[PDB]
């Protein structure tokens, strides 16, 4: 995982130096930031099951193709399994908002990704539709608070940017 | 590597559930004695020099076998290497309370150790003795009862602290011996 | 007089330039550096077991031809092929010269500094690929497996390059052959103490030099560090 | 000359005398040598980037005709 | 330099990522506590002539020996040398009062130190007696603020731990 | 490299004078905007992988030369090139905007990249052009003027920092210029 | 200067032979065929002032990204300086059809233009089409193929020298490559 | 060179876009502040000769190895150089400041001053001192804080344009560095 932790034991163990400092100044920006970081930590955790209903047709929404055959959308165990994919993601970000940083997105969701949806015929524009969705329908101070809205669409469009 | 930050995270991603109000009470906890924490590595790192000689000496007043000639400290080359890796698994052991969690010592010092010792003809009896005099040290300086040397503080319990690393020498001192 | 495109009789403007100066600047950083990384191998006063040429009589003089045949390989690159060297060893010799903005700082100038250290830092701590023999085959195929992946860009397109070729005469690829064998033995009759040094300080290369962070590849490299030795620059097409 | 002279006077001294002012140019192309004689180009295309204006320099020694004036010999 | 930010700009030029929120995360611990440093820099900076009063004569306080001739020390202009030179390492961690880090300090200050004082004949055991009574020569409400001390503490003894 | 904090250490290094309380006025400024360097650089790392592609089809849609056959980016490979270092340049004036000083620009980035463009036969009066469009849209991001895409942030001014940015990408168009 | 008939001479020089008989056999035939290569060259020279006007122009509407801002054909500056070598290129392969010998073409107007074009930026790609309509268009002029203005001539096969000045035109492509 | 008009010019001439209304609001600025930046430039160029000997005798003082025998600045004939090099600086920092644009700076001067200073052997870390002093001087000058003159001003602000002359002056020290 590359977290805020993470990095600067791998500095100072590519330096072969004890933690500095520089290291230990680190992590007291997980001390003021951390507290807005995880105020959207339990409000994706206690509401998964609403967001990935009514933004994973809004990927259906958008490219309403799939329902012909051939494609990717053609039966409801397909669609079963489509759902399953945005809440992987979504898991995903509600596990790099309590890390500090973008480790398990990196580590388990993004690497490969590129070579496996080329070759099952998965479009990757079809998968950013559900994603962006959850970041302009995101109200500031409704959804969470003012900074943890900041703090959770920051890691949303890391995503964007990732498949794209 | 984990980190105990991404230790709940692979808890959570062992049966693919959410981090939600169950997991975040070690959580929220860590980020208040945060400033315990950050203030435990700051007494560490400020008088390594002297604690790896105070074990690699207190392993000779002990034990004055490697001075013998065939030994491990007989040579001023090995004598170096002895004070290298001394604080080697001081500086992981560092690493493992600014994590907190002992991760990086089970592939960068623990694994590979054993299979290393056997080849080197190294005294397995000199391990032990080594780890957990200087674990005393390093548990003296984290609640301050360091009898030759105080530094200014702030108040409270830190034996939660000092236990966290007294999990992690046993580790280390456990298999290569 | 005027220039030599027009009715002029000799090559003129035979000068020290400033572009030669340069060169003369970075060819003797070159013989500096590749001194003092030859200081740890010979560090007392006998030479040591891994800088030997060969066996054979004629084998140690066609070591010396070899190399001075694969140097005019590395001149005879194209403009994208040296573009493409120049900026990578610029990358691999900052984490190199890893806590140090002096040491940064003369890299950035010198271009043959940079391949001078980071093909001399690899043979400091013999993080190479051929001082490293994997203990069982559970090493060796994980060891197979990744530099069969740096043979990729020997062919970059299937049409091989020139960096990967090892034959330049008649006859010349068998002493390549023997030289390595040689080389696998040593590297496998090797002492005791060097031989753990090896794995924990390729371990330590691979970690910091291609892994940048990821779980999953220094799990790999703490496991096998023999396929961490294997992993070399992307400048090198073999 | 005019563009080269400091004060008053010297541009007055160039304007009545015109073998003063050939020779004037001839004073500041040696006390700063920017003559071709000692122009060192520092690399092969500054080599040919000077004699792209050297074939139209020896388009003056001919006539407009095309007969080798005696200007270059 | 070794920095606060010239750790994680560094790390992250390592595998030719952009900044990531964990990389801002590590700036924001660049703040608060920088402000702590901070009024112990022009302290130090207003009082830098007393202190090599004081951390002059310490280092002949307990080795008096260095006035011997025979020794390095034995005129009174390289005493006034040696007076110079504690005013060097008094001003590279002002250096670190600044930027967080150990940057002016292991270049500057460390690097090629174990060399020159083996070739020049100036003791390092003795030397860190001049750095170290310092450290314990620190009233933390009159002086400066109270974590002010607990950070140029750390400076001092990190640079009793890299002689030594 | 070095950064705002240590370009006023090494010119003062030069003199070699305690930073005293004059001369941080600068830096005492500096810390305090510190939420407001990292509230502009968070909108450039966001939409980071959308401005190269609306830079660099902005270029060819403007100077139509560069796809023709022969061309700079006509072989695919090419313009996989001209999308790969349109992220290292967004990268490393986002690493100087970051930093606040442009010491990682010239060492890491520009050096020798004029003669490489020039030894490769790249068109540097269009690579301008691609920066230069990349500096309207980082200029757009940082005061929220993006007029598709608007962000959430305190109210204020941030024309100090879009200065910085405009500073930084001019940077590197007279470097490869 | 070595010309077709000079070519051969510091061949023998070369070994410090006689020429005779056995090599006069190209040159005897070479001077056979003077009069059309007379009506060769001429044909060249008689149509040379639009035969640029034909290439570069026929240049800027396969790309139109020349004439483009960022193209190196863009102002009326760059349009004079690219029409000016138009007829340098076809001045020196006239010079070559009439000696006979590249050698006043690789010496007098190429020793040096592959570098002096990537050092001023001129794009290699674009002169290559720059210089190959001219290489249609010698070969349309020396076979009197050419469908808009046919030259009236003395019947015979002139196949050698359309071979000989498409022999001329490559090697300034493939220097200034 | 280019001046601050041409420089929005060249500008809008690589997207050959008219110049609009919202690039001239740089330049209606420009003219109603450039009264006050001719008194800029007028406070410089009046102290130009005391200018450059207060530098270089504070690079004496501060640098005393310059005066040493064969030392850089140890014979008259090499101290009427650098008194003749911190006078040409001087000479086209006062042109930057006048036109508003650094062209005219960085290719008179700049543009080979780097390895210029190289092949002569002038020390890089005493010039960079040489020029931070007429950087302070000409930051004092302007806002009128000159220790021993004060100079005859209309009242107001003019840190506008001592951030332009201190933007001005290390772009000398961003080229010989
Ligand atoms: C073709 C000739 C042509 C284009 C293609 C297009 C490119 C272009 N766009 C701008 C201005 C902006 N570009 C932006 C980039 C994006 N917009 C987005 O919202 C996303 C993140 C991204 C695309 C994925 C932005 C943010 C701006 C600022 C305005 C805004 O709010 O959108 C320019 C610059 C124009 C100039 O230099 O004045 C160009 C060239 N424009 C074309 O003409
Ligand atoms: C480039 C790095 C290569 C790849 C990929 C590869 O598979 N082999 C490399 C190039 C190459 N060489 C040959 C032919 C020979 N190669 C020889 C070298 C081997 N001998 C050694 O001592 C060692 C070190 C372990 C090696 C690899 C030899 C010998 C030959 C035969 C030469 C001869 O007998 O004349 C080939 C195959 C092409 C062919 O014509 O055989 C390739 C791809
Ligand atoms: C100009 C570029 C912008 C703008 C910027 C402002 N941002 C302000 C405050 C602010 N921003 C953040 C988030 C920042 N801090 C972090 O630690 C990280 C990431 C790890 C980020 C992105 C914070 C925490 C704050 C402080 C207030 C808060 O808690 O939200 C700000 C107010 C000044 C200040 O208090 O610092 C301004 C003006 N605002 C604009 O209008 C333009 C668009
Ligand atoms: C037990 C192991 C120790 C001890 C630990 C405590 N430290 C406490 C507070 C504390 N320490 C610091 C500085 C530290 N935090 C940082 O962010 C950085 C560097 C960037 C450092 C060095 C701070 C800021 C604080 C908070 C209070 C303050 O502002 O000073 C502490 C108090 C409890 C708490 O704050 O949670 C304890 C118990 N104290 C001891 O006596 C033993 C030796
Ligand atoms: C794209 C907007 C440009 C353009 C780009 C091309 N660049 C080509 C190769 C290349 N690009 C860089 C830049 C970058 N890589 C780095 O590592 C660093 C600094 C650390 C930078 C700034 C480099 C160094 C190279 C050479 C190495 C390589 O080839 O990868 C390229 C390919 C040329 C070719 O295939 O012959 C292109 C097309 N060209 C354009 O038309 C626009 C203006
Ligand atoms: C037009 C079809 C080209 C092109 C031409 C440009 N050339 C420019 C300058 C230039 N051209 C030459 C060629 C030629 N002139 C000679 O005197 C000789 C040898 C005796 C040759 C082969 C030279 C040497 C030079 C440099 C010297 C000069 O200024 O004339 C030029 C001007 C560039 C500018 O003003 O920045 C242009 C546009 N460029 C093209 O894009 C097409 C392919
Ligand atoms: C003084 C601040 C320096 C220093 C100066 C020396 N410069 C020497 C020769 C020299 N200097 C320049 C720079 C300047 N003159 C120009 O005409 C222009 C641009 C129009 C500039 C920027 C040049 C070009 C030259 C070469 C010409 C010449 O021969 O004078 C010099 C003489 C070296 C010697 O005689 O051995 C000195 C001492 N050197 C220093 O140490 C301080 C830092
Ligand atoms: C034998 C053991 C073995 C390894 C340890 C890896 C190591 C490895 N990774 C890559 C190749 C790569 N490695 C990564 C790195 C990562 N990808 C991610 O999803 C993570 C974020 C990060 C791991 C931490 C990426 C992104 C590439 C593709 C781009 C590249 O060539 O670097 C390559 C080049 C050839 C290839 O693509 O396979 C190699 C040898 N591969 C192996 O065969
Ligand atoms: C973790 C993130 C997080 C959230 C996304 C919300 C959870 C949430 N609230 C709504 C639901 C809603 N959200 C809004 C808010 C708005 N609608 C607008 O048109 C305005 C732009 C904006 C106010 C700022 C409204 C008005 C509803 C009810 C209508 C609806 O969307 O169904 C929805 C979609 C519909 C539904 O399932 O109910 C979701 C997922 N709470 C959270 O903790
Ligand atoms: C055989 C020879 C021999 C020695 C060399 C010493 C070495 C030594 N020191 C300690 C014990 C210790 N050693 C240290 C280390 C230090 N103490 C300080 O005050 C300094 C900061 C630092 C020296 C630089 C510390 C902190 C303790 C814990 C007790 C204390 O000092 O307060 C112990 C463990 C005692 C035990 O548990 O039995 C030993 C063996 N003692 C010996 O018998
Ligand atoms: C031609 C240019 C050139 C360089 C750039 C340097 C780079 C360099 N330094 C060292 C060798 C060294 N380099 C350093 C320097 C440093 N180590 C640190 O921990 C600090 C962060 C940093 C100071 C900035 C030290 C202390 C050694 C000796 C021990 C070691 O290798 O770490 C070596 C190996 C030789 C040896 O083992 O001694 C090389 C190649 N040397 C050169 O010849
Ligand atoms: C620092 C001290 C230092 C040394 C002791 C010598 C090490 C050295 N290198 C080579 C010779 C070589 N060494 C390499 C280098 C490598 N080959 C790879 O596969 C890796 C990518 C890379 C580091 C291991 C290459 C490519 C050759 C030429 C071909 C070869 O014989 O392997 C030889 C000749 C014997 C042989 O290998 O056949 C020796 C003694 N060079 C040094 O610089
Ligand atoms: C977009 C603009 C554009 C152009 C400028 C031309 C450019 C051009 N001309 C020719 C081809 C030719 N070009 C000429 C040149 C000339 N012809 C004459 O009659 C004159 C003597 C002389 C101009 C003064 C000649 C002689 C040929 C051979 C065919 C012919 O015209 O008989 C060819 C190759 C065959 C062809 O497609 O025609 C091309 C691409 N074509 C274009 O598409
Ligand atoms: C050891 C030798 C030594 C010196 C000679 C002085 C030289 C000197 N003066 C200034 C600083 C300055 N120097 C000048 C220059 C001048 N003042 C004027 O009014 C005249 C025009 C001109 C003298 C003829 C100015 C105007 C300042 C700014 C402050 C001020 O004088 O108001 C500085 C930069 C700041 C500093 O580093 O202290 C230096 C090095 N200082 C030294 O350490």
């Amino acid at each position: 995982m590359k977290s805020v932790i993470t990095t600067v034991v791998s500095a100072a163990d590519a330096a072969g130096r004890f933690p500095s400092n520089s290291d230990l100044e680190s992590i007291q920006g997980n001390i003021q930031r951390s507290a807005a970081r995880l105020e959207a930590a339990e409000k994706l955790a206690g509401n998964h099951e609403a967001v990935v209903k009514e933004a994973g047709d809004a990927c259906f929404a958008k490219y309403a193709y799939l329902k012909n055959p051939g494609e990717a959308g053609e039966n409801q165990e397909k669609i079963n399994k489509c759902y399953r994919d945005v809440d992987h993601y979504m898991r995903l970000v509600n596990y790099c908002l309590v890390v500090g940083g973008t480790g398990p997105l990196d580590e388990w969701g993004i690497a490969g990704a590129r070579e496996v949806y080329r070759t099952l015929n998965l479009p990757t524009s079809a998968y950013v539709a559900s994603i962006a969705y959850t970041r302009d329908r995101l109200c500031v101070p409704r959804d969470m608070s003012a900074q943890a809205g900041v703090e959770f669409s920051a890691y949303l469009d890391y995503l964007i940017n990732a498949l794209s | 590597m984990l980190d105990a930050f991404s230790r709940v995270v692979v808890n959570s991603d062992a049966k693919a559930a959410y981090v939600g109000g169950s997991d975040l009470q070690a959580l929220k906890s860590f980020i208040a004695d945060g400033n315990k924490r950050l203030d435990a590595v700051n007494s560490i790192v400020s008088n390594a020099s002297c604690m790896v000689s105070d074990a690699v000496s207190g392993m000779i007043c002990e034990n004055p076998g490697l001075i013998s000639p065939g030994g491990n400290c007989y040579t001023n080359r090995r004598m170096a290497a002895c004070l290298r890796d001394g604080e080697i698994i001081l500086r992981y052991v560092s690493y493992a309370l600014l994590a907190g969690d002992a991760s990086v010592l089970e592939d960068r010092c623990l694994n590979g150790l054993k299979e290393t010792y056997i080849a080197l003809g190294v005294p397995t009896n000199s391990s032990i003795r080594a780890v957990s005099i200087m674990k005393a040290q390093a548990v003296a300086f984290i609640t301050n009862t360091a009898t030759e040397r105080k530094m200014s503080f702030a108040a409270g319990d830190c034996t939660s602290l000092a236990s966290e690393v007294a999990s992690y020498f046993d580790r280390v001192g456990a298999a290569i011996s | 007089q005027t220039g030599l495109v027009n009715s002029k009789f000799s090559a003129r403007m035979a000068k020290k330039t400033a572009k030669q100066t340069k060169n003369k600047v970075d060819e003797y950083m070159a013989r500096s550096v590749q001194r003092q990384y030859k200081q740890a191998a010979v560090a007392t006063g006998v030479y040591g077991t891994q800088c030997t040429e060969g066996t054979v009589k004629g084998a140690a003089e066609a070591s010396r031809s070899a190399a001075l045949s694969r140097q005019f390989r590395i001149k005879q690159r194209s403009a994208f092929s040296k573009a493409h060297d120049l900026f990578e060893f610029r990358k691999h010799a900052i984490i190199a010269a890893a806590g140090c903005s002096y040491e940064e700082k003369m890299v950035t100038r010198f271009p043959k500094l940079a391949a001078a250290m980071v093909l001399g830092q690899t043979e400091m701590m013999r993080t190479c690929s051929r001082y490293v023999v994997p203990e069982s085959v559970e090493e060796e195929y994980m060891a197979a497996s990744v530099d069969k992946q740096m043979k990729r860009r020997g062919a970059p397109g299937g049409v091989y390059s020139l960096s990967c070729a090892e034959g330049v005469a008649k006859g010349q690829a068998e002493i390549a052959r023997v030289s390595a064998l040689g080389a696998a033995y040593r590297a496998a009759s090797k002492s005791a103490s060097a031989v753990t040094a090896e794995r924990y300080n390729s371990m330590a290369y691979g970690r910091v030099h291609f892994a940048h962070g990821c779980s999953y590849e220094e799990q790999q490299f703490n496991k096998y560090p023999a396929a961490a030795a294997a992993m070399r620059s992307d400048s090198y097409g073999y | 000359a005019l563009i080269l002279a400091q004060n008053d006077h010297q541009e007055k001294q160039y304007i009545k005398y015109p073998k003063l002012a050939a020779a004037a140019l001839m004073a500041s192309t040696e006390v700063t040598r920017a003559c071709q004689r000692y122009a060192v180009p520092e690399s092969i295309e500054e080599e040919f980037l000077a004699a792209s204006v050297d074939k139209v320099n020896k388009m003056r020694g001919t006539t407009a005709s095309g007969v080798y004036k005696s200007s270059c010999v």
